[PDB]
Parts: C-alpha cells; structure tokens; sequence
C-alpha cells in the first residue's frame, strides 16, 4: 500500500538503476538458484543454471524488464499484472513462497551495486514495492 | 547439520572481515527502520521516533554489538549451536515473547548489510554458505518455542 | 482478492453464523490466548485472560461485530478499515504475525460450531476474506 | 522438549478417538482444495480437477492414510520424533523439494478437521497441547532442510 512518497523514491531510484537492469537481473536470478536450490526445479528445461550462464543471463533481463514495466503501473498492480499471475499460477504452477526469495536476492544485488544509494529509506520503499509486485503475481491462485 | 571443512573456513573467513562495532549497529538499526513493528519489543531504548533518531541511538548501537557477540559464539562453536543457544531461545520465547518470524527478518537484513559492505567479493557461492549458516542460527533461536 | 463467487459464499455463510457471533468471537479469543500465549502481552490490563472470562467475552463480540461490518465493506477493505489499521499500527503496535493466529482460531471455532456448513468450499472463501481483512489492518504500518 | 505425563496422555487420548481411514483423507483433500499450489507436488494422483473430484479421489485417500500413519509413530514415540523423522525430512527436502511452509499449512488443516469431528470436547486446553505437539511435528519435518 504504496504512498505518494513511496512512489517518488521508487521512480527516482529506478532511474539511476535503470541502465544496469540487465546486470542486476541476471545476477539476482543466479544467486536465487545458487543459494536457494529448491527453486532449481522450475528451470530444469534449461541447459545451464550456473551464475552467468546464457539462459540465466537472458532470463534475468526479462524479469527486470517486467519489474520496469510494473514501475509505471504502480497505481494498479493487480490489474496490470493479471496475465503474469495466471502464467505463474496455472501454466507454471510456482508455489507462491518463492516470490519472497526472488525479492530478497534482488535487494542483495542492489546493495552490492549501489551501497551508498541503498539507504534504509530507499530500502523501505523498494521492499514495499517488491512485496506489492509479489502480491499481484499471487492474486490469481485461488 | 554436517559442516565440511571448507564450509567452516568460508564462514570464519566471512566473519573475519566483519567488524562488530560497524555491522552490529548498522543491521539492528535497519531492522527497526524497515520493519517498524519490531520497535515495540525494545522498550527502554528511547527515541526511535525517526530513522535519524533510530540511526543516532546509542542504546540501539550497543544492542547491535550484543547481538553480534552471540553470532560470534555460533561461528566459534559451529557444532553446538543448538546447545549454545538454548537459554537465548528460552528468553526470546518465554520472557520476551518475540514472534519467531522476526528471526528470519533479522537474518535477511544482516545479509544485505554484509553484501553492501563486501560488494562483489560477497559471491553467489559465499552467499550460499552464508545462507546455510543463517538458517542453522534461525533454527537454533526458534528451538525452545513450544 | 475476493471474487464475486467468494463474496456470495461469504455473505451466505455469514447469514448462517450471524446469530451465534458473540459466542464465536468470545470462543476464538479464548482459544488464541490459551493455545498461543505470546498474544497475552497485549491484554495485560485485563483481570482474567481465561476462556470464558468477562472481558474475554466482551471483547470477542467486539471483534465479530468488526468482522461482521467488513462483510459489508468487501468492495474496499483497506479503505474500509483504515481507522482500525492506525490503532493497531501505532496505538497498540501489534506484531502483525498475530493476525494469522487470530484468523486460524476463528476458523477452528466455525468448524466446531458449524461442521456441516463449514465445507471445503466455504473454507476457501472465508480463509481468503480473513486474510484480506488481515491485509487491510496491516496497511498503515510502514 | 520435555513432555509431561499429563501432556502425553492427553495426546494419546485425542489420537485415540481418531480414525485414520476417515481423518487422513479429509485433511489431505482439504489441503489441496484450500491451498491449491500443493497439488503440484502430487503428480500421479488423478482427477484433482474439482473439489468433488479431489474429495472422492482414492489416491488422495491412500496418501491421507499414509500421512496419518507417520503421525501415529510420533504419538507412539513422542521422545524421538526428530530421530524418527530424519529421512522423511530428507525426502521432502531433497527428493521432492517441498517448500517447508506447507508443513505448517497441513498441521493447521488437520486441526480444523479434528476440531470439526470432536466438537466441543476439543477444548482450548486440549487444543493448547495439540498445538505443542503439532509444532514439535512441524519442526521435525523441516529439520533436514539445509
Ligand atoms: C516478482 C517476481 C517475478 C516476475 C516479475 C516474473 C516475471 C516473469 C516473466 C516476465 C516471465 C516470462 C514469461 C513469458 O515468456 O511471457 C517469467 C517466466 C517464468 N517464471 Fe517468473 N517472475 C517472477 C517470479 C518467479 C519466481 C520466484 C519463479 C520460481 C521460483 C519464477 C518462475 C518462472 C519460470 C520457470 C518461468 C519460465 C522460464 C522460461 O521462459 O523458460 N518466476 N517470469
Ligand atoms: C538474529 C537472531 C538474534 C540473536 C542471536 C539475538 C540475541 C540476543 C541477545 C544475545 C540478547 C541479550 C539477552 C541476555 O543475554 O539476557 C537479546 C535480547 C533481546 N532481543 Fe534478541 N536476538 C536475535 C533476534 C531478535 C529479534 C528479531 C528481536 C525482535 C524483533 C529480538 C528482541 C530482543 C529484545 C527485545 C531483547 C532484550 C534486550 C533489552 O531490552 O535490553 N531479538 N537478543
Ligand atoms: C482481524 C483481526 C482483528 C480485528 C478485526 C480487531 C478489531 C479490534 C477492535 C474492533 C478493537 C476495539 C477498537 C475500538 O474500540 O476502536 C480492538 C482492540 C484491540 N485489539 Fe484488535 N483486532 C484484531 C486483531 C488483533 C490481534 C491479533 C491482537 C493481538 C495480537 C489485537 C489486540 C488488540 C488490543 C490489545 C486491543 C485493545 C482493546 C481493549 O482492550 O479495549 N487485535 N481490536
Ligand atoms: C504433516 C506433515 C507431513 C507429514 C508427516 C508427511 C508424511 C509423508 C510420508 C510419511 C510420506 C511417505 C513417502 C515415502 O515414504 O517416500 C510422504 C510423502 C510425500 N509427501 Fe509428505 N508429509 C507431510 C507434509 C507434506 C506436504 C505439506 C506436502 C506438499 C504440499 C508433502 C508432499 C509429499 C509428497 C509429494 C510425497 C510423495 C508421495 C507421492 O508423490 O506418491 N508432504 N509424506
């Protein structure tokens, strides 16, 4: 339940991180698979699941672009993310407890790349935003 | 659990670059700022009223170093962590009544601080054995909740 | 995210339980303090914290009358329970993990009292509503 | 944990009025219906297409009984549930990769189902020790999760 202030900080922080979004994405996914191995069952059709692999790289940018588009849909995230909630609920059947894991690794990747920028006040808003993207993705499950 | 010799060395190697006096206060303060309901547990600490208030608080500073010394004993004693932490677990549960989910929130914020501190040398792999150690700790802490 | 199906099942069932509401609230509260003792610190100014005590009874009906009202506010709950969010957020500062505890105990008491009516399909919709009431209440925390 | 003799009889007594051939199926079927993402762990079960289809499925029923069989030895062995549940924890962790949050979801659903069956003889104090027992079970299940 993102406020006006939460929205300003995400849009601005989002602007400085924009440029490295592929790098952030690919690294954030590779870390999820590497430190949280229960998530590996969902990507078994891939040739490599090692950090920096080709499929890891490419899917990482995909995830970051979707987050990017969520940025502009901040006023209605369940509406905006409906199709992706179905894909993950029914087609992929991803247990919704994995959304938290993906979000924690994205914050870890941000702290590693923008330490001075990732302040406690930037962390609150990004955390809230990421929790809200998650909730929108887990909305069509039941 | 089973710790390999390389695993154990990775941990004490990670813990070795960490300065309790720096990371202690950073992590506990962040925990009180990002998950503000955690503040009601810390009664006497005072003016927590703002992030600036929280960040500049010395009682907070100090409890952050208290928490890090407890973690140091787990690093030293990677074999008896369940034994090491029985009384800590009993106090958080029966004296303090801390909802046990708060242990994982804390573990996650300490990890973000170490990452921002270590930068690129905090690798996926390292993160991975750092993460196995944090779940053992979280296990040990929530061990006398019955 | 309550569907049209979900609100109808909720309203229908609510019609069935309405009559016993003060008993269900009272009983669910008494179960929470007795089976989950970490909730007890919030009610320290109370004389008796035991199942069936006076204040335990009186407060349990206060809770069911609030939930009864959320039944009518199902199109906008975060908006509908704003004032209750503040109270629990800043006046009482309740650790929000206790919202799931109360919610489980209300489900345990509905089953005790309406075992025939409390069908799996009634369970999906009441669970969802109760979770949605918990998420509206935790809105003003940060 | 320490089990009092009164704790333990209370448990055997509640489990005593429990028939696995009926409770088993009620709880596993209620779980796949209220938390539908759990269906994905059970691939070979059949027509889980509707609640009615879930509710009358015989593979579902069979597993529900298997599950209450494992709980049976917990009751029988309240002092070695950890000992007793090590490879169960290992298959679920390493073979099936079950998110451990789901052990919790199952325990709460078995409780609603027992509640519904015993009515008003399922009291806060019985509930209270049934709970203690349910979290001792849940802990044993997530013990080889590393
Ligand atoms: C906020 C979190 C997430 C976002 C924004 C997101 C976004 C996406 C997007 C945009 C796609 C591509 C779909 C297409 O081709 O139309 C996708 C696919 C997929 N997602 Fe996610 N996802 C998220 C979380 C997760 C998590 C946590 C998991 C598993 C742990 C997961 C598993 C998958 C899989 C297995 C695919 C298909 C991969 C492929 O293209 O081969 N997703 N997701
Ligand atoms: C990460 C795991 C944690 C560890 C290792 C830890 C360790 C400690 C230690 C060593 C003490 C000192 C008490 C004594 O020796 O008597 C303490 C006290 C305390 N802890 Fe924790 N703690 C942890 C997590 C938490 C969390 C998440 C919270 C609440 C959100 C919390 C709340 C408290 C409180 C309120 C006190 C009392 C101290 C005072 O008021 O002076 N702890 N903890
Ligand atoms: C969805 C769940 C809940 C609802 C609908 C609810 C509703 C209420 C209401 C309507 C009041 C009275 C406020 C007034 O008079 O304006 C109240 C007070 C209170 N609530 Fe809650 N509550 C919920 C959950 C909880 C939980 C989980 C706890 C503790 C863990 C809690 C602790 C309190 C306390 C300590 C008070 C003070 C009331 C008194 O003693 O007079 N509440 N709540
Ligand atoms: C109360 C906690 C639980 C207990 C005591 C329990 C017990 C068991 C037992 C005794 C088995 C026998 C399998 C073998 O011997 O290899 C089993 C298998 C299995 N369990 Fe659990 N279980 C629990 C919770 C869960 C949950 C919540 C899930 C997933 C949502 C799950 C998923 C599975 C699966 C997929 C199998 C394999 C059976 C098959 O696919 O044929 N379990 N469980």
């Amino acid at each position: 339940s993102l406020t006006a202030k939460d929205k300003s900080v995400v849009k601005a922080f989002w602007g400085k991180i924009s440029g490295k979004a592929d790098v952030v994405g690919a690294e954030a996914l590779g870390r999820m698979l590497t430190a949280y191995p229960q998530t590996k069952t969902y990507f078994s059709h891939w040739a490599d699941l090692s950090p920096g692999s080709g499929p890891v790289k490419k899917h990482g940018g995909i995830i970051m672009g979707a987050i990017g588009k969520a940025v502009g849909l901040m006023d209605d995230l369940v509406g905006g993310m409906s199709a992706l909630s179905d894909l993950h609920a029914f087609k992929l059947r991803v247990d919704p407890g994995n959304f938290k894991i993906l979000s924690h690794n994205i914050l870890v990747t941000l702290a590693i790349h923008f330490p001075s920028d990732f302040t406690p006040e930037v962390h609150i808003a990004v955390d809230k935003f990421l929790a809200a993207v998650s909730a929108a993705l887990a909305d069509k499950y039941r | 659990v089973e710790w390999t010799d390389a695993e154990k060395s990775t941990i004490s190697a990670v813990w070795g670059k960490v300065n309790i006096d720096e990371i202690g206060p950073l992590a506990l303060a962040r925990v009180l700022i990002v998950y503000p309901w955690t503040q009601r547990y810390f009664g006497s600490f005072g003016n927590v009223s703002t992030p600036a208030a929280i960040m500049g608080n010395p009682k907070v500073a100090a409890h952050g170093k208290v928490v890090c010394g407890a973690l140091d004993k787990a690093v030293k004693n990677m074999g008896n962590i369940l034994a090491t932490y029985k009384s800590l677990s009993e106090t958080h549960a029966n004296k303090l009544f801390v909802d046990p989910d708060n242990f994982r929130v804390l573990a996650d914020v300490l990890t973000i601080v170490i990452a921002a501190k270590f930068g690129a040398s905090f690798t996926p792999e390292i993160q991975a054995t750092w993460q196995k150690f944090m779940k053992v700790v979280v296990a040990a802490m929530g061990s006398r909740y019955f």
